[PDB]
RNA sequence: GGCGGUAGGGGAGCGUUCCCGAUGCCGAUGAAGGCCGACCCGCGAGGGCGGCUGGAGGUAAGGGAAGUGCGAAUGCCGGC
RNA sequence: UGAGGGCGCGAGCGAUAACGUCCGCGUCCGAGCGCGGGAACAACCGAGACCGCCAGCUAAGGCCCCCAAGUCUGGGCUAA
RNA sequence: ACCGUGAGGGAAAGGUGAAAAGAACCCCGGGAGGGGAGUGAAAUAGAGCCUGAAACCGUGGGCUUACAAGCAGUCACGGCCCCGCAAGGGGUUGUGGCGUGCCUAUUGAAGCAUGAGCCGGCGACUCACGGUCGUGGGCGAGCUUAAGCCGUUGAGGCGG
């Protein structure tokens, strides 16, 4: 009873191939190139699968203190309020509201300017 | 077996980049005199003659 | 109006009148859930709590299932660890009906 | 059939390493741990054999699929000398049979039926037995199959 | 999701520097590219301001600097790294006292050679007078 | 409509003729043959016989006039090989790649 | 409550070749194999589905036997 | 598995040198070259990674710009 | 065949079609090789003629590239072309975030430690006997056969 290769070997190298789609030269059509790039790659859409908030979680700050600042008063002074109102809502993101009408937000500030000063 | 050596297989664009220097320039050419025949610049062509210089062939 | 609303663990801002996905809950596909965890208001309804004052908003269900399966193969270098995996995210087909109170 | 002897010096070759073509590594030399011919017989207690012979019987007759026979229209050669005493006993080709008996002439008038294998008296393989659907057997057979156990 | 605008109209900035500190000035000037004082800020599509300083021969520092701090310029050929001090080019180009400083607090890739081009530090003043000069203090 | 024409198994190294093929690409069929006749190569021969042949069963067989057709598209691919080997040096034995063609035109229809 | 993980240990599975299952069944209204796919099952190794090509074998559920799963060995053959 | 290595410490050798070595305790890399600060930097600092989420609290370390966060308040210090 | 004086070493290479019915004839052309017509169920079965992958070469088309510093990818957004029904999906990438190839030995890597040009196939814990442990089944003061002998020929029974 021999059993030779045959189909095995094959079908999987072409799986390679179907994840390296589009990668420069060899790295898409040389089999074990096509193997080693896609290791960095689930490694590297791991690490940032991790990253992308974090990546976000910056911005949103940066835009907010683009807002405080524009009322004249610093981020660390802004939060300071909320959170001394005791508001968990401000999703970090949600603090969008500097193109989503001001208001909504323009009268967020003032109620950080009170329990504190 | 020797001296100075490639070190990694050239790749294609790299193969392909050297090669755009490559690419013929199409010949120029003028019409005879006198033939409908197409002829290089200063030159007496296959089938006419001239009118100085003969060329004159056969059937 | 500005519909904003807290549910399974990550907030949004909803204007009223299309679908949204969020996480599962113990409910039957196909009813009508309430979200009495409600902010703000596009009229300017500041909420000096965090949850609002009893406001809610109404949402309409629709299916489960998945989206992308999204593979997970995590290889450490080296040190022959490979490992292949994947997985489907489940949730909500959410439609949001109004925000009455 | 290749020689013993080594295909080119390890010492100054530019290539690798090696030695006769009989090296499974090469290609067409030798076979790697391939099968040589050998028994796949045992001994297998007869406790087991004996009470697998009676279990696989009872099967049959737990679910009634038995026939002891003793009377024949087919004690000669016929293959139509046969069929027809199916018909007066109860087997219309619907499912499969086993048939024993020491004559040596009904199995002719059923040895060329597909659903019908013939079996002697003796060798109750248990494989034919529960590879057909239904089984007979005679009295022929019911006092060696005695003398077995019974 | 998240906020990002389509087209984007940036505006122009007026700014002087007589008696300014030099880096503490240029420094909000980075950031006056780099539009984060735009809630609208966006980390790619370079929504950067065009600040236009007037003057800059009067430029002042802490310290002795115009007598002590050299700026570096590399040719490639030996004896070629060029050490220029801060005065000698408060004299005949005065212009690029602040520009090796801006580029020196924008990002690294190939957005600070276009943020940086959104700028512009004459030494008059009066500078070229486009349209709209709003002078920011 | 197209016609076409494979003049197969030509023994010239390919790299050679698509220097000349990739030239008459695009050029009506008179400018073809005028570039043809006077370009100082050896692959412009063998088109000759698979140009004016590739224009001819245009005519022959596909009910075309000549007085008006133009290289449609022409390309050429790579055959087998002969192996012939090169004694190098001090014994060395390295082979040698001389390589066919398959030169292949097709020209179509100007107006009309 | 625990679940990073090398040598190593135990458990679980997918695939190939062949046999019982078969004088069985699927197959000319197209089998095995090869090109695709953004469909579906599985976390998986894998199994199904639509299209193209090919042209004659292939074999379920439960058991059994293996020449059984390749990315490297300056591995071997061939081609490039 | 029985070649280990780093760091803090207590010794010996060494020149109260060696990113040198031989020991003891402990720690960590090896097996955590997976993350964050230390510009970079296996074992220095934090912290054990089952997967997903454009959610929140934090340690180290940081808050003028690349670079997310006070050119924060009060009080002194130094002109290199 | 080929190598070696010599003993001796010692390969590669099967596949049209059921039937040659194998292309008469015409045309380009020196021929070879092709176009057409025709046989054939099929010439996309054309005489290295079943299937035809992969490396490798080229033509056509969609995206991009001549202010840019790179294990060549990942994440985000926009942009171009295409599929699609809301919405969504495919292919490409301009910008921004991060990013020190694989295996093996090494305490130790990104490495100036081994190895691989690439692709495709062959290729590496099986077998016999005895024995320890585990387990599944048979009998249970018992348990069990070996050579061999009767018989269909992929049947077993005796044999202590
Ligand atoms: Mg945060
Ligand atoms: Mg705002
Ligand atoms: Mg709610
Ligand atoms: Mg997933
Ligand atoms: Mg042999
Ligand atoms: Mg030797
Ligand atoms: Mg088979
Ligand atoms: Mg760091
Ligand atoms: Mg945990
Ligand atoms: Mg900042
Ligand atoms: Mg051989
Ligand atoms: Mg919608
Ligand atoms: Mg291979």
């Amino acid at each position: 009873p021999r059993a030779k290769t045959g189909v095995v070997r094959r079908r999987k190298h072409k799986k390679i191939l179907k994840l390296a789609k589009g990668y420069w030269g060899l790295r898409s059509k040389s089999f074990r190139k096509a193997r080693e790039t896609l290791f960095a790659a689930g490694n590297y859409a791991y690490a940032h699968r991790k990253r992308r908030k974090r990546d976000f979680r910056r911005l949103w700050i940066v835009r907010i203190n683009a807002a405080c600042r524009q009322h004249g008063l610093n981020y660390s002074t802004f939060i300071h309020g909320l959170k001394k109102a005791g508001i968990e809502v401000d999703r970090k993101n949600l603090a969008d509201l500097a193109v989503r009408e001001p208001q909504v937000f323009a009268e967020l500030v003032e109620r950080a300017k009170a329990a504190q000063g | 077996a020797k001296h100075p050596v490639p070190k990694k297989k050239t790749s294609k664009a790299r193969r392909d980049a050297r090669r755009s220097h490559h690419a013929l320039t199409p010949p120029t050419l003028v019409p005879c005199p006198e033939c409908k025949a197409m002829k290089p610049p200063h030159t007496v062509c296959p089938e006419c003659g001239y009118y100085a210089g003969r060329k004159v062939l056969e059937v | 109006m500005f519909a904003i609303v807290k549910t399974g663990g990550k907030q949004y801002r909803v204007e009223p009148g299309l679908k949204l996905r969020v996480e599962k809950l113990d409910a039957e596909p196909g009813a009508t859930v309430e979200l009495p965890v409600l902010l703000l208001g596009g009229e300017k309804t500041v909420v000096g709590t965090p949850v609002v004052e009893g406001a809610s908003v109404v949402a309409e269900v629709l299916g489960h299932g998945r989206g992308k399966k999204i593979l997970v193969s995590k290889f450490k270098a080296k040190v022959q660890y490979r490992r292949k995996k994947g997985h489907r995210q489940p949730y909500t087909e959410l439609l949001i009906k109004e925000i009455r109170g | 059939a290749y020689s013993g002897r080594k295909i080119w010096p390890q010492k100054h070759t530019g290539r690798a390493r090696h030695g006769d073509i009989g090296a499974p590594i090469f290609v067409g030399g030798g076979v790697v741990f391939g099968p040589k011919p050998r028994d796949y017989s045992y001994t297998l207690p007869k406790k087991v054999r004996k009470k697998g012979l009676a279990m696989a019987v009872a099967d049959r007759a737990r679910e009634g699929k038995l026939l002891l026979v003793e009377a024949f229209a087919g004690v000669n050669g016929k293959t139509k000398e046969f069929l027809a005493w199916a018909k007066e006993a109860g087997l219309d080709g619907s499912e499969s049979v086993l048939l024993v008996t020491g004559n040596e002439l009904v199995r002719r008038a059923a040895r060329n039926l597909p659903w019908v294998v013939t079996l002697a008296p003796e060798g109750l393989n248990v494989y034919d037995i529960v590879r057909t659907e239904r089984l007979v057997m005679d009295l022929d057979a019911w006092e060696v199959f005695q003398n077995r156990i019974g | 999701k998240t906020y990002v605008p389509k087209q984007v109209e940036p505006r122009w900035v007026l700014i002087d520097a007589e008696g300014k500190t030099l880096g503490r000035l240029a420094t909000k000037i980075a950031t006056l590219l780099r539009g984060k004082h735009r809630p609208d800020w966006t980390p790619n599509v370079a929504m950067g301001d065009f600040v236009v300083v007037v003057n800059a021969d009067k430029i002042r520092v802490t310290g002795k600097k115009l007598e002590q701090k050299i700026y570096t310029r590399y040719s490639g050929y030996p004896g070629g790294l060029k050490k220029i001090p801060l005065e000698k080019m408060l004299a005949t180009h005065p212009e690029r006292v602040l520009e090796h400083a801006v580029k020196g607090m924008l990002p690294k890739g190939p957005l600070g050679r276009r943020l940086f081009k959104r700028l512009k530090v004459y030494a008059g003043p009066d500078h070229p007078h486009q349209a709209q000069r709003p002078e920011k203090l | 409509m197209e016609a076409k024409a494979i003049a197969r198994y030509v023994r010239i190294s390919p790299r050679k003729v698509r220097l000349v093929v990739d030239l008459i690409r695009g050029k009506s069929l008179e400018e073809a043959r005028n570039i043809l006749r006077y370009t100082n190569k050896r692959g412009a021969y063998f088109v000759a016989k698979v140009l004016e042949s590739a224009a001819a069963n245009a005519v022959n067989n596909h009910d075309m006039l000549e007085d008006r057709l133009y290289v449609k598209a022409a390309y050429v691919d790579e055959g087998p090989a002969l192996k012939r080997v090169l004694p190098r040096a001090r014994g060395r034995a390295d082979i040698i790649k001389k390589r066919t063609s398959h030169i292949t035109v097709i020209l179509g229809e100007k107006h009309g």
